[PDB]
Order: structure tokens, then C-alpha cells, then sequence
């Protein structure tokens, strides 16, 4: 179990001048490659990251090759640079999980039995994290039977240290808005999250659609998911509810009310120095 | 002005103790002999 | 005569190929670069099969006729020495 | 030539200064490559702590050119 | 566009497009991005700009660069001088001078440098009666140039201005527009 | 507001000029000059600017 | 050899000094307030790769010299004078020697030897060891010998000074080496320390004097603070020495 | 026979993380690496991607230890798609600003040797602040007139610094224009890194949280409310220089009155906000 | 640009700084400040400065060669 | 001296179990095998040479490298199982050597074949005619002898070096207990 993963900006930068670096190459739709790092007790810590060739046969996905040998002179000299980072992982730039990633951690599961597989999209669109993070565990059955293994999603997210976090900010020169005020909270949510809400809802309907549609088979486990979903949304009829609600919102405003009493009065006593201060100047002109 | 300490070996090597300033280990510029400096007398000495 | 003729790869992409005698020592290598690239001969490295080249015969090393050399500079950096 | 390199940078005028304390100091824990330094760790031996006559106590990481054991507080 | 250069292809488009018209619309959007850009050489073509579009009202320029030479970013304070130097070609404004008057002693060099042409383009051919402060001019390209405390790049903008001030003998003037009123359309490439 | 970014842009160099002594005065005399104490040196005997 | 000492010299040419500082206050994850001996006090960075646990406030730390990056920690200071009143060698006199000391040499024994060795019964009776005896009587009885064959039979540390080579011209100095000595006692448990000639510093404290009195005074009042004042001694033992115990402050 | 004073030398985005993560890394020491790229054109040196090397050295110097490293470091990255080869070297000067000594001079002699329009750059970590980054690319004048030859501004932009000059700029060395430019998917993520999730927007607050804040804040005002007071009555009876000196050391209430109702109003406004908006969301 | 210049001025504080005493403030943007070393001097006070905490003899951190207070 | 990156493709499934060719068929190819690549790095230094044996699906057990003690060293081990998949291994191997260390090397395989093969030919002959389209050489050894013949396998060597390509073999060795080693005399020694 992890309870979350932080990946550096510099994994995710290095990763997409791979991918470009690829691309010009050419004739290829993905990339593969390590990642190095460190644990803290569960709270993993992925800092730096380099390549391994590899190559798949898209038409069939039981054909690939992936240089494990250079895999291990890699690590060889990486970890004659930097003592204090040791293989964590793997990471990859297609877009969708692939049927491979079982094969593929199975043979990377050698190098670290704790290995997470972190996918870095290259090409965001959406409205959200560019990582995902996926650890590969047996599932055991009630029906399903056969034990296989799949992947268990895992809480991933960004971090930085002082100098990488300077020059990202210097960087970040193309566009910058601060205002930690009212409108950052207001665009970096409410609106981005209404947004993400919506596009998750729409996956869960359009995979309905297909089942619904007879264009795929009926998975249980989804169907009790979705009806503990359904079952889990709240009721905004209940005079309890209601009640509560009109209470804290009535809170809310007391507090804003003062605030803006507040306010009023320090802008007026600016009006006033300013008067003053114009009539002063006019009397001495004078 | 400095206040020679010791002079140690033949060879012209001076420990001066400038006051309140620090304390060295010299030798002598050309103008002065090896005979006119003993232990225990002032000496003058340059600023470099 | 006979001379050997090797490569020297640089590690920026040059290529200064050169021929020398086959009783070329390692010093005379390092010494006929340095006259070409106007460098003191001791910032100069030459390796072969990721193999120093410390010192002495070029032959008893191995190197040998359409042979690969890449010619590796130091680096330093420092306020004084 | 290490001769001549060593008589130059031996010029007379010398800051006298007392040995305060021969530590025997060893390194910590590995240390990085890319980043590493001979003084904080590998080193082995000893080392000398001093008071030049500037009232100002310096760390000697590399005792010179005199054997340590010599050298008394 | 993310590359700046077409950015700025693209303000010098809007400055070719509404050459003269005045367009309250162009002049809104050189503005926006003259203040709100992150680029800098951005900005100072579209400060530039504004000169091709406001050229038949010399009056308005000023009004709307005044500000814009006191700025912090010293390509804005170019852009504004050679804004000003387009827009009131061979006019000889009292105002414009009041405004590239204390500039030509500004800190950064080629703010100096815009400076300098932006008043030999504006006051070419003027006597002294016509304008007070052509004399001051003069003096000043001359001692500019003389001087070697001064950066290098200011003496190049003062030998150009000298140039400028008297062009062709002393019988030429730069008219974007004809007499008539069409635009010129030779002098506003060459500008 | 400019005038502010401005200043707190230039900060940067005046913030890297020398300071300045603080000395007590002792007596005005001669010319124009000064005999200062400079706290813990000893004293001197300055010029005096203009204004 | 020759050559190998000529290379070592040359590279030990080229190698610069640490200023050595205190840490007074760890501010944030990498920032130190360090106070360079000579007085002038820093804010500081700390190298990468090194226990920031360690450096607490009061650490003694060796400051690289043109950026002032802490760069390694070192345990405390030990004064060459400390350095030498722990080194004497007091012959080889043994037990056998003194002659015609019984008593007293059982007392002294009692009082340094047995507490730490033989706690256990400190602990059953219930009592806390003593920690110093004086050592009076007429010259050339025996004092100094028993303390030789002490230092010398013993096993734990022995600190050897004479109360009339503790005082310095410098004032707060004499008080400043009283301490450090008792602070280098107070890391090496277990020690002895021997104030040879306490009449020396240990004079009745007058309320009328002279300045040089009044110093000696000031030293007295550290080493008197210093054995029992604030701070539990523990276990470093005592022994003084003097032909004068009349002449001896009361308080100590 | 120009260099141009419009050349300019093309820093990728992973280039300048890895150089200021590899300096920082060794705060007080000299640390040094080597930079691969191309050379395209007289106006551009384009720097796509860096390579920590081994090494050691004192705070004083420092210098490489193995040239294998750097040779199979090469024929390894070449075997994945960066064939590109070696523009330069860099290194970092930790609170030092960014110039050129004599011992730089010399490395970046013999790399210049190898190849003609070689490059030095210089990092400064600790001196870099959260927006601003403090670094410099360089190159070695010879012994001969003005080094390059001008055909535009370029090159006149910067106003070298009184540190660089007194330790050799313009008269040894001088330097070359950097530029950041960056591609459409660098853009992309660049602008991607500080997004929250989704979920993160749809969350309130433990409501408990909340009251508690803002009775806290509600209280700190009462006192600043009457310190407004008290503070208003003088700034009549108080000199027009007295004024200027009256805030230091002491409290300002009117500020700190502004910060607070600020935040209070932000907070309450945002909290409101997510609340109404679940409440129509979910069912 | 404000907020950016603000958050760029901060190189002034670089890591090795110099320990001294805020004594009195003279007019804004300048004060008396006694360093460690023992020697008075006349500064500049850097702008971002929160002046509430300027207390008299109120510990602070000075700029290795301007002495500015920051 | 031609720089050729090859890739050994031994077998290692359960028809290896058998002692019809010197004990334990598995040992007769692993001597036939480590005979093979001392011969190629005396063919060339800079040559290669590599192993993927065919296990149920496939496993590569040591990627392209001129060193040969590795090779030998993942030969042991390989206690035979399950049954093979030419068209996979093929596929694997071709995927395996477009990424040659050094791509001036020539791309080539050489397969050592004992089991009976269950693939309809067509998707084989297809195969083949992509890595000939691919520039392969590969150089087919039928031990083990279940078909001793063609068991589906001539038409891929001839399209592979179709059109007298003389770049693809099919050295077909008989039951008869020799090591192969001796058999094998122009795929190896010389094609
Ligand atoms: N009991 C004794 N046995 C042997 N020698 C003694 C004895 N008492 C004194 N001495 C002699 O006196 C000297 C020691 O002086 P000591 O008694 O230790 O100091 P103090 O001068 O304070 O009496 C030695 O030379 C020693 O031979």
C-alpha cells in the first residue's frame, strides 16, 4: 500500500523532451522509461528519470522489447552520480492504460517489488493532474474466479524542491495570475471542478451506453459501484437539512457584513485625509 | 614599527610581534645587514 | 613507415584524424594533439574501449589501424588552483 | 619542479599561530557523487584546529607539511 | 500565436490594416496587449503601432503615449517616442517635443537612441521661428556625440537624427499621407 | 503605481552602495572642517559639503 | 617516499581553513545563525549532506571561508592549558610509598574511590557520595605525595593545577578557565580535580580591597558556583591542598 | 568573422532545471557538468539537455575524475534519440554572481580549442530567487579593435553588473544573449504543474473549522477597532515628519483592519459559494 | 508586475548575511543600524520590510557590503 | 569485418526433454550455440550477437552485446518448458535488433528449431515478407528433427532471401547424434 506518490517537475519535463525526442525520431504512439527516488514511509518521493529503449506491435499486443540491459547499465551510472535515489517505478506516455502494463511490471517487479507505474499524458486535453499512479496487486474474486493481477489507482501529485521550484517560476514567463483572492479560489475551482465533474460523468455514461447497447458484457462490480453512487446522493428536501443550512449561510453573511462595515469606513477616512490634505494645499497656494 | 622576537637559524628569518597588530615570521630587505638586527630591538618593517 | 593510421573523435563531434608511427607512445599521442589544438598536453585524456589511456606503447594496449579514439578534455572550475 | 612550485608558495612572511587541538575526525556517511567534498569527509587522519596571533581560530581539513603527531596543543 | 514573433507579426498587421482610420477597435487591441503582454519586444511594436493608425489626428497621439513614456519598461518608453515619431511626421508639435524633452536624458540607452530620432523625424526642416527649440536640438545631437562619457548606442541615435533633420539638401520632408489627403503608401513601408 | 514598481526595479543598486559613519562631532573649527569621533576608531578631522 | 611526500605536500598546498563558530539558532529548514570566534555573528547555509539533528544550539561548527557554509560539526572545545593540566605524570608513586598515612589514606579513598566502583551501597545505605576533601597540615607531611599515588593508582582522569597559575592579567579570564576546566571535567565523568594551593584564590572575601583583590574575589565566587551551585556536579570528585586552611574563604 | 552581437544561445527548459538542481545540490562548492546541442546557423547554439558528471573538490576548485563516464554517458543517450553532441560546459558560482576566473578561463580555452564557437555557462542558486534566475553565457576573447561585430541591439540590452566588470567582463570574455524558448507540449505541462485535482474545488471546509476562524478574526478585530480609535484621534496633534516615523515598531491598525476583511470576506464568500453550488449539484 | 518585483528583490537576501541591531530609524528608507562588528552606520531599509517589526534594538540582518538593512 | 548485429534464437521447450541428439537435446544447442558466438566475435570485435530463447511465448535473455560471457552465463538455466510460438519469437527478435547499438550493423538472425510448429503457413509467409521488406537475414537450423523437412518453414526461407537473395539459410540437420556444430559449416563459417 501507498498512501500517495509526488513525482518532480523534473520527471515531468524530462519526460516530455523524450517524447518530443522520439516523435522526431518518429513512427511510434508511446515511450517507456524508469524512474529513480526514494521512500519516506510510504510517502514516496519520484526525483529523476532516464530512458530505455523500447518498442511494441500495436496491431498485437503480446509483441514488445524493452532493453533491459540498458536498464541496468543506466542505473549503473545514474546511481554513480546520485547515491541517494534507487529505481522506484516506470512511466510511460500513452494516453490509456495498455494490456502490456501487466507483462511489463511483472518484468520490472524484479528491479523493486514496490514498483508504482506513474502514465504522464503529453498532451492534457482536460482540466486536471497529468499523472496517474497505479500499483499492481492480485484481485481475488466472489464470482470472477481466476486470480489475476491488476492495477489499484493510488493518490499521486506534484512536488518541488527550492531550485526546482525557482525555475519553474521562471519559466512560468508565458502567463502568470495570482490574485490568491477571491478569483483564484473561484477560477481554480467551482468552475474546474463543476467542469471535471462533468466530464467524469460523461465517461460513466457513455461506457453505459456501450454496455447498455449490447457493444460490450455486463461487469458487476461497476453496476453495485454505480448503484452505491446513486445511493450515496444527499436529499436537499429535509426541514433538518434546510434548517442547518439557512443557519451557517446566516453565519456567513454576519461575518461579511462586518466585513464590509469595515471597510466602508477606512475608505472614507481615506476620502477625507485626501480632502484635507487637497485643501491644505489649496489654502498654502493660495 | 615592530618588535623582533627571535631570529632563528643562520639563515635571516624573523619573528616580529607588531603591537596590536599581529605577529610574522620575516626576513630582511637589502639595506640592513645581517649584524645590525639582534633579538629584543625595534625594527621597522613595510606595510605589503 | 607504415604508418598508423587512427581517429580521434572529440567529444564536441570534430574529428581531428591523424597517422602516426607504429612506436607512437600514449605521451606522443597527447603531445602531437596539444600542438594541433594549442592546449597543454596534461588537459587532454584519450580513451579507448572506456579505457584510459594512462601511459606508455600504444601498441601493447591494443590500438591499432582504423581504431577509435576520442580525445576527452578536463574540466575545472575554482576561485585559485 | 614540485620543489620549486612548493619553495614559491612557501613566500617568508608567515601568520604564526598555535595549535589549539588535534582532532581525529572520520566521515560521517557516504557522500553523493556529482557532490562531494574531501574536507566535511574522506578524510581520515587527524586534523588541527588553530589560533592564528589575529585572534581568529581556523579549521585545518589538511594538517601542511608537517607530520600531525609532531604537533602538540 | 505562443511564438512571440508572430505576435508581433501580428500587431504590425493590425498597424498596416487600419493605417490611418483611426479604428477606436485596432487602437483598443494595441493597447491590451502594449500593457497586458509578457514579452517585451511585443509590447514595444505595439506601442509602435499606434503611430500608423493615429497619424491624421497628430493631436490624439500624444494623449494616448504621454503616459506610456513614463513606464517602467524601458521598451515601452521606445515604443512611445517612435510612436510619437511616426504619428507627428513633419509637424513639429509643441507637445511632442514637451514629451521627448526630458526622455533624451533617460537611463537606458536606446530609450536615448528612440529619443533622438523620434525628435529628428518629428522636427525635420523647422527654422527657428517656427519652432523655438530646434536650436536646443542641435545642440543637444552635437554635444551628444562629442561627449565620450556616453554610451555608444545614443551616439548612433544622434548621427542618425543628424542625418534625419536635414535630408535630401534640406528640400524633402516625410508626408505619410499626400497632400491631398490618400495615404502614401511607399512612406508608410518605408517608416 | 508605476512609480512604485519603479522604485522597488531600482532598489536593487541603491541597496548595493556603501553605507555611511555615524560620528560624534567634537568641535567645528578651521575653514570649513570637522574633528569627528568614529565610534571605536579614533578621530578625524573632515570636510564639510556644501550643503 | 620521497616523492610521496612531495605529492602530499603538493596537494596539501592547495587547501583552505574553516572559520570555526558556534551555532546560536537553527532559523529555518536551511538557515543557521553562526557566531564566528572572533565575534562577528553570521546567517548562514548548511551543506547538503550532513545531520541537521546534530546542530543544536551550541554546536561548535567549521564554517567554509568565502560563501560561510556550514560544513561539519566538531565536539568541544579542550584549551591547550586544560590539555596540559590533564596530561602531568605524577612519577610512580604507589600506595606503598607514603608511609605512616593509614587513616587518612582510607578516608581519601572512601571519599573518590569506592563511589565509583562500589555505588550499590551508597545506594542500600541510602546516602549520596561526598565530593572533596581538603588535605591540611604541616609542610612536607605528605599531601601532594597522596595525591600523586592517587592520580596515579586510580583509573578515572585526574586534573592537576596550582590556584596560583589559574590567575590571569585579563580580567574575566581566571573565571572563564575555572569554568571551561569544570565544563571538560563535567564531559569526561569520571574525574578528579586537585586545586593544589586553594589558598591561593580561596582568601576571605573583605569588604575593603583593591582591584586585583576584587578579581580574585570574582574567581573565587565562579569555582564556588562551579562545585555546587545550579548545576548538579555529579561525578567528578575533589581534592585541595593547602599549609594555610585558616586562610580560607568559609564558604568554600 | 562576425559573431554577431544577435547570437543568442537556446536554453531548454530541462536544461536549466537540471543545472540549477545540480548547483543547489552542492551549495558551497564549484559543481560543473557538460551541456549537448547543435549549432545551427551563426546566430543560434542550441543547448537541449545536460549531464551531471563525477567529481571532487574543495570549496577552492574542482575537477573532473573520469572520462568514461562522459564518453559512454554520450554513446548511451545517442542509442535512445539525442544524438546531439557537446556545446560547452557549465558550472555554478554559489553567491558569487556569474563571471569568468582564471582556472575557467583555461577549461573553457581548451573546449573553445576543440570547437570554435563553444559556450560557458554560469548558475548562481543561491543568489536565483523564486522568479528570477541569475546566469550568463560567455566566451573567450583573444589577444588582438572590438571583439564582434554589431548589426542591431541586440547585443546592447543588459547593462553588465559592477561585479562581472571588476572580474574581467568585456575585457577577457564577453557575453551572449540567452534565450528560453520553448515548444508547444513544454508550454503545455509548464502550465500544468500547479492544477489541483478536480475534487479539490467541490470541498468545503470542516464547518467547525470555520466558525472557529472567524470568531478568531472577529475578535483580533475588536482590539484593532480600538486601536483605530486611539490612532485617529492624534494625526492631528502629531507633525507631518512625526508621522512618517509613528508606524515603526508600534502597530498599525488600518492595515491590518484591510488584511482582515480582506481575508474574512474571501474565505466566507468562497465557502458560500461551494456550498450553494453542491447543494444544486448533487441531486 | 508589483507582487513580481517584490518577490525579485528578495536576491538582496542572500544567504551570507551579517548580524547587527536596528537602533533608530532616521526618516523612512534609512536608519542608524549597529552591526556585530561594533561599528555604527547609515543604511538604506529595504523596502519590503514590515516596519512593525523594526522594534528599537530589535535584532536583524545586514547586507555583507552595502550594510543595508534587510 | 561486416558489422552484423545477429540474435540467437535457441529453443528451450519441452521436446529439448528428448536425448536423441547427445544427451538432453537442450545441451546439444547450447554447445552448438556457444560454439556459434565465439565464431562471431571472431568474426568481428565490433560484431554482436544475442538470445531469445522461444519459450511458451518468449523471453529475452540477453540483449545485443559484443561480450559473450553473459550469453553463455543466462544459457544455463534454461530447464525447458511448455511449447514454442515461432511467428512471437520472430516478431520479438526483429523488434529487438531495429534498435542496433550501432546501426551500421548489418541485421540478421539465426534460429535453432527442434519442436513441431502449430501456425497456419500463410501468416508465416506473411511474416516473412515483412522482415524481408525489413532487410533480415535470418539462417534457420532444423534440429531437433520433428519434421527434419519443411514443417512449414521452406516457403519462409525462400521469401525471406527470395529472388536468389543468399541472405537466409535452412541448414537442416538429421537425427543422427553429432553436434551440429560440425554440421553447420556455411551459415557459420562463412554464408
Ligand atoms: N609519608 C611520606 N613518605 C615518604 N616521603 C614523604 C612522606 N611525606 C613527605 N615525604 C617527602 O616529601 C616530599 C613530598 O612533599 P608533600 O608532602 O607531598 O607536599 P608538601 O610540601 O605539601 O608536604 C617527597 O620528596 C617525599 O619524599
Amino acid at each position: 500500500a501507498v498512501q500517495k506518490v509526488v513525482v518532480h517537475p523534473l520527471v515531468l519535463l524530462s519526460v516530455v523532451d523524450h517524447f518530443n525526442r522520439i516523435g522526431k525520431v518518429g513512427n511510434q504512439k508511446r515511450v517507456v522509461g524508469v524512474l529513480l527516488g526514494s521512500w519516506q514511509k510510504k510517502v514516496l518521493d519520484v526525483s529523476n528519470s532516464f530512458a530505455v529503449p523500447f518498442d511494441e506491435d500495436d496491431k498485437d499486443d503480446s509483441v514488445w522489447f524493452l532493453d533491459h540491459d540498458y536498464l541496468e547499465n543506466m542505473y549503473g551510472m545514474f546511481k554513480k552520480v546520485n547515491a541517494r535515489e534507487r529505481i522506484v517505478g516506470w512511466y510511460h506516455t500513452g494516453p490509456k492504460l495498455h494490456k502490456n502494463d501487466i507483462a511489463i511490471n511483472e518484468l520490472m517487479k524484479r528491479y523493486c517489488p514496490n514498483s508504482v507505474l506513474v502514465i504522464i499524458d503529453v498532451k492534457p486535453k482536460d482540466l486536471g493532474l497529468p499523472t496517474e499512479a497505479y500499483i499492481s496487486v492480485e484481485e481475488v474474486h466472489d464470482d470472477g474466479t481466476p486470480t489475476s493481477k491488476t492495477f489499484e489507482h493510488v493518490t499521486s501529485e506534484i512536488g518541488a524542491e527550492e531550485a526546482e521550484e525557482v525555475g519553474v517560476e521562471h519559466l512560468l514567463r508565458d502567463i502568470k495570475d495570482t490574485t490568491v483572492g477571491t478569483l483564484s479560489q473561484r477560477i481554480t475551482n467551482q468552475v474546474h471542478g463543476l467542469k471535471g465533474l462533468n466530464s467524469k460523468l460523461l465517461d460513466i455514461r457513455s461506457y453505459l451506453e456501450k454496455v447498455a447497447t449490447g457493444k460490450l458484457p455486463i461487469n458487476h462490480q461497476i453496476i453495485y459501484q454505480l448503484q452505491d453512487v446513486f445511493n450515496l446522493l444527499p436529499d436537499v428536501s429535509l426541514q433538518e437539512f434546510v434548517k442547518a443550512f439557512y443557519l451557517k449561510t446566516n453565519d456567513q453573511m454576519v461575518v461579511v457584513y462586518l466585513a464590509s462595515l469595515i471597510r466602508s469606513v477606512v475608505a472614507l477616512h481615506n476620502l477625507i485625509n485626501n480632502k484635507i490634505a487637497n485643501r491644505d494645499a489649496e489654502k498654502k497656494e493660495g | 614599527c615592530t618588535k623582533i622576537i627571535n631570529a632563528d637559524s643562520e639563515d635571516p628569518k624573523y619573528i616580529i610581534n607588531v603591537k596590536q597588530f599581529a605577529k610574522f615570521v620575516v626576513d630582511l630587505s637589502d639595506q640592513v645587514a645581517p649584524t645590525d638586527i639582534e633579538e629584543g630591538m625595534r625594527v621597522g618593517v613595510d606595510r605589503n | 613507415a607504415a604508418p598508423m593510421s587512427l581517429a580521434i573523435h572529440s567529444t564536441t563531434g570534430t574529428r581531428y584524424d591523424l597517422a602516426v608511427p607504429p612506436d607512437e607512445t600514449v605521451e606522443g599521442l597527447r603531445k602531437r594533439l596539444s600542438q594541433r589544438l594549442k592546449v597543454p598536453k596534461e588537459r587532454l585524456a584519450l580513451l579507448h574501449k572506456d579505457t584510459r589511456l594512462s601511459s606508455g606503447k600504444l601498441q601493447e594496449f591494443g590500438v591499432g589501424d582504423g581504431s577509435k579514439l576520442t580525445l576527452v578534455p578536463t574540466v575545472e572550475a575554482g576561485l585559485m588552483s | 619542479e614540485n620543489s620549486e612550485k612548493i619553495k614559491v608558495n612557501k613566500t617568508l612572511p608567515y601568520l604564526v599561530s598555535n595549535v589549539i587541538e588535534l582532532l581525529d575526525v572520520d566521515p560521517n556517511d557516504q557522500e553523493e557523487d556529482g557532490a562531494n567534498i574531501d574536507l566535511d569527509s574522506q578524510r581520515k587522519g587527524k586534523c588541527a584546529v588553530i589560533k592564528t596571533s589575529t585572534r581568529q581560530t581556523y579549521f585545518l581539513p589538511v594538517i601542511g607539511l608537517v607530520d600531525a603527531e609532531k604537533l602538540k596543543p | 500565436d505562443k511564438d512571440p514573433i508572430l505576435r508581433r507579426s501580428g500587431m504590425y498587421t493590425v498597424a498596416m490594416a487600419y493605417c490611418g482610420s483611426g479604428n477606436n477597435k485596432a487602437i483598443r487591441r494595441l493597447l491590451h496587449v502594449a500593457v497586458s503582454d509578457v514579452n517585451d519586444d511585443v509590447r514595444r511594436a505595439a506601442v509602435e503601432s499606434l503611430g500608423f493608425i493615429l497619424f491624421r489626428t497628430p493631436e490624439q497621439c500624444p494623449s494616448v503615449v504621454s503616459l506610456l513614456s513614463e513606464s517602467y519598461n524601458p521598451h515601452v518608453r521606445y515604443g512611445a517616442a517612435m510612436a510619437l515619431g511616426i504619428c507627428c511626421a513633419g509637424t513639429g508639435n509643441k507637445e511632442a517635443i514637451n514629451l521627448l524633452e526630458p526622455m533624451t536624458n533617460d537611463p537606458v540607452n536606446y530609450v536615448r537612441q528612440g529619443a533622438l530620432i523620434a525628435s529628428a523625424l518629428i522636427m525635420i526642416q523647422q527654422t527657428e521661428i517656427t519652432c523655438p527649440k530646434v536650436n536646443q536640438f542641435r545642440q543637444l545631437y552635437s554635444k551628444v556625440i562629442n561627449d565620450k562619457h556616453d554610451d555608444v548606442m545614443a551616439k548612433f541615435g544622434a548621427i542618425l537624427a543628424q542625418g534625419i533633420l536635414d535630408a535630401g539638401g534640406h528640400n524633402v520632408t516625410i508626408s505619410l499621407q499626400s497632400r491631398t489627403g490618400h495615404t502614401h503608401m511607399p512612406s508608410v513601408v518605408g517608416v | 503605481l508605476n512609480a512604485k514598481v519603479r522604485l522597488l526595479r531600482e532598489e536593487l543598486q541603491l541597496l548595493q552602495e556603501q553605507g555611511s559613519y555615524v560620528g560624534e562631532v567634537v568641535r567645528a573649527m578651521d575653514k570649513k572642517k570637522v574633528l569627528v569621533k568614529v565610534h571605536p576608531e579614533g578621530k578625524f578631522v573632515v570636510d564639510v559639503d556644501k550643503n | 617516499k620521497q616523492y610521496e611526500k612531495s605529492e602530499n605536500d603538493l596537494k596539501a598546498l592547495q587547501s583552505v581553513g574553516q572559520i570555526v563558530g558556534e551555532v546560536l539558532k537553527q532559523l529555518t529548514e536551511e538557515k543557521f545563525i553562526v557566531k564566528a570566534t572572533n565575534g562577528p555573528r553570521y546567517v548562514v547555509g548548511c551543506r547538503r549532506q550532513l545531520d541537521k539533528s546534530k546542530l543544536k544550539p551550541g554546536t561548535r561548527v567549521a564554517l567554509d571561508m568565502t560563501t560561510l557554509t556550514i560544513m561539519r560539526y566538531l565536539p568541544r572545545e579542550v584549551d591547550p592549558l586544560v590539555y596540559n593540566m590533564s596530561h602531568e605524570d605524577p612519577g610512580n608513586v604507589s600506595y606503598s610509598e607514603i608511609g605512616g598515612l593509614s587513616e587518612q589514606i582510607r578516608e581519601l579513598r572512601e571519599v573518590i574511590e569506592l563511589p565509583l566502583t562500589n555505588p550499590e551501597l551508597f545506594q542500600r545505605v541510602g546516602i549520596i557520595p561526598p565530593k572533596g576533601c581538603l588535605l591540611y597540615g604541616p609542610p612536607g607531611t605528605g599531601k601532594t605525595l597522596l595525591a600523586r599515588a592517587v592520580a596515579s593508582q586510580l583509573d578515572c582522569n585526574f586534573l592537576k593545577v596550582v590556584s596560583s597559575s589559574i590567575v590571569d592579567k585579563y580580567i574575566g579570564e581566571s573565571a572563564r578557565l575555572i569554568r571551561e576546566m569544570f565544563n571538560y571535567a563535567r564531559d569526561h565523568q569520571p574525574c578528579i580535580i586537585f586545586m593544589d594551593e586553594i589558598d591561593a584564590i580561596g582568601g576571605r572575601r573583605f569588604s575593603e580591597g583593591t582591584s586585583a583583590d576584587r578579581e580574585i574575589q570574582r574567581t573565587l565566587m565562579e569555582l564556588l558556583n562551579q562545585m555546587d551551585g545550579f548545576d548538579t556536579l555529579h561525578r567528578v570528585k575533589m581534592i585541595m591542598a593547602t599549609n594555610r586552611p585558616d586562610t580560607l574563604d568559609p564558604a568554600l | 568573422p562576425a559573431v554577431d552581437t544577435a547570437e543568442q544561445v537556446y536554453i531548454s527548459s530541462l536544461a536549466l532545471l537540471k543545472m540549477l538542481k545540480h548547483g543547489r545540490a552542492g551549495v558551497p562548492m564549484e559543481v560543473m557538468g557538460l551541456m549537448l546541442g547543435e549549432f545551427v546557423d551563426d546566430y543560434t547554439v542550441r543547448v537541449i539537455d545536460v549531464f551531471a558528471m563525477p567529481q571532487s573538490g574543495t570549496g577552492v576548485s574542482v575537477e573532473a575524475v573520469d572520462p568514461v563516464f562522459q564518453a559512454k554517458m554520450l554513446d548511451m543517450l545517442k542509442q535512445t534519440g539525442r544524438p546531439e553532441m557537446v556545446v560547452g560546459w557549465y558550472h555554478s558560482h554559489p553567491g558569487f554572481g556569474c563571471w569568468l576566473s582564471g582556472v575557467d578561463i583555461n577549461t573553457q580555452q581548451s573546449f573553445e580549442a576543440l570547437s570554435e564557437r563553444a559556450v560557458a555557462v554560469v548558475v548562481d542558486p543561491i543568489q536565483s530567487v523564486k522568479g528570477k534566475v541569475v546566469i550568463d553565457a560567455f566566451r573567450l576573447i583573444n589577444a588582438n579593435h572590438e571583439p564582434r561585430q554589431t548589426t542591431s541591439n541586440l547585443g546592447h540590452l543588459n547593462k553588465p553588473s559592477i561585479q562581472a566588470l571588476i572580474h574581467g567582463l568585456n575585457r577577457h570574455y564577453y557575453s551572449i544573449t540567452i534565450n528560453y524558448r520553448k515548444n508547444e507540449l513544454e508550454q503545455k505541462m509548464l502550465l500544468n504543474l500547479h492544477k489541483k485535482s478536480w475534487m479539490e474545488g467541490l470541498t468545503l471546509q470542516d464547518y467547525s473549522e470555520h466558525c472557529k476562524h472567524n470568531e478568531s478574526v472577529v475578535k483580533e478585530m475588536l482590539e484593532l477597532a480600538k486601536n483605530y480609535n486611539k490612532a485617529v484621534e492624534e494625526e492631528d496633534k502629531m507633525t507631518p515628519e512625526q508621522l512618517a516615523i509613528k508606524n515603526v515598531g508600534k502597530q498599525d491598525p488600518k492595515r491590518h483592519l484591510e488584511e482582515h476583511v480582506d481575508v474574512l470576506m474571501t474565505s466566507n464568500i468562497v465557502q458560500c459559494l461551494a456550498a450553494m453550488l453542491d447543494t444544486v449539484v448533487f441531486k | 508586475e508589483f507582487l513580481h518585483a517584490q518577490e525579485e528583490v528578495k536576491r538582496i537576501q542572500s544567504i551570507p548575511l551579517v548580524i547587527g541591531q536596528f537602533l533608530e530609524a532616521v526618516d523612512q528608507n534609512t536608519a542608524i543600524v549597529g552591526s556585530t562588528t561594533g561599528s555604527n552606520y547609515y543604511v538604506r531599509i529595504l523596502s519590503t520590510i514590515d516596519r512593525e517589526l523594526l522594534k528599537p534594538n530589535a535584532s536583524v540582518a545586514l547586507h555583507k557590503h552595502s550594510n543595508a538593512l534587510v | 569485418m561486416v558489422l552484423e548485429s545477429t540474435m540467437v534464437c535457441v529453443d528451450n521447450s519441452e521436446y529439448m526433454r528428448n536425448g536423441d541428439f547427445l544427451p538432453t537435446r537442450l545441451q546439444a544447442q547450447q554447445d552448438a550455440v556457444n560454439i556459434v558466438c565465439h565464431s562471431k566475435t571472431r568474426s568481428n570485435p565490433e560484431n554482436n550477437v544475442g538470445l531469445i530463447t522461444l519459450a511458451n511465448d518468449c523471453e529475452v535473455l540477453t540483449t545485443l552485446t559484443p561480450d559473450t560471457g553473459r550469453i553463455l552465463s543466462k544459457l544455463h538455466t534454461v530447464q525447458p518448458k511448455g511449447k514454442i510460438t515461432f511467428c512471437t519469437g520472430i516478431r520479438v527478435a526483429h523488434l529487438a535488433l531495429k534498435h542496433r547499438q550501432g546501426k551500421n550493423h548489418k541485421m540478421r538472425i539465426i534460429a535453432f528449431v527442434g519442436s513441431p510448429v502449430e501456425d497456419n503457413e500463410k501468416d508465416l509467409v506473411k511474416l516473412a515478407k515483412r522482415l524481408k521488406k525489413e532487410k533480415v537475414n535470418v539462417d534457420i537450423i532444423n534440429f531437433g528433427e520433428e519434421e527434419v523437412n519443411t514443417e512449414k518453414l521452406t516457403a519462409f526461407v525462400n521469401t525471406l532471401n527470395g529472388k536468389d537473395g543468399t541472405g537466409s539459410h535452412l541448414v537442416t540437420v538429421p537425427p543422427g547424434p553429432s553436434l551440429a556444430d560440425a554440421l553447420i559449416s556455411s551459415p557459420i563459417l562463412a554464408g
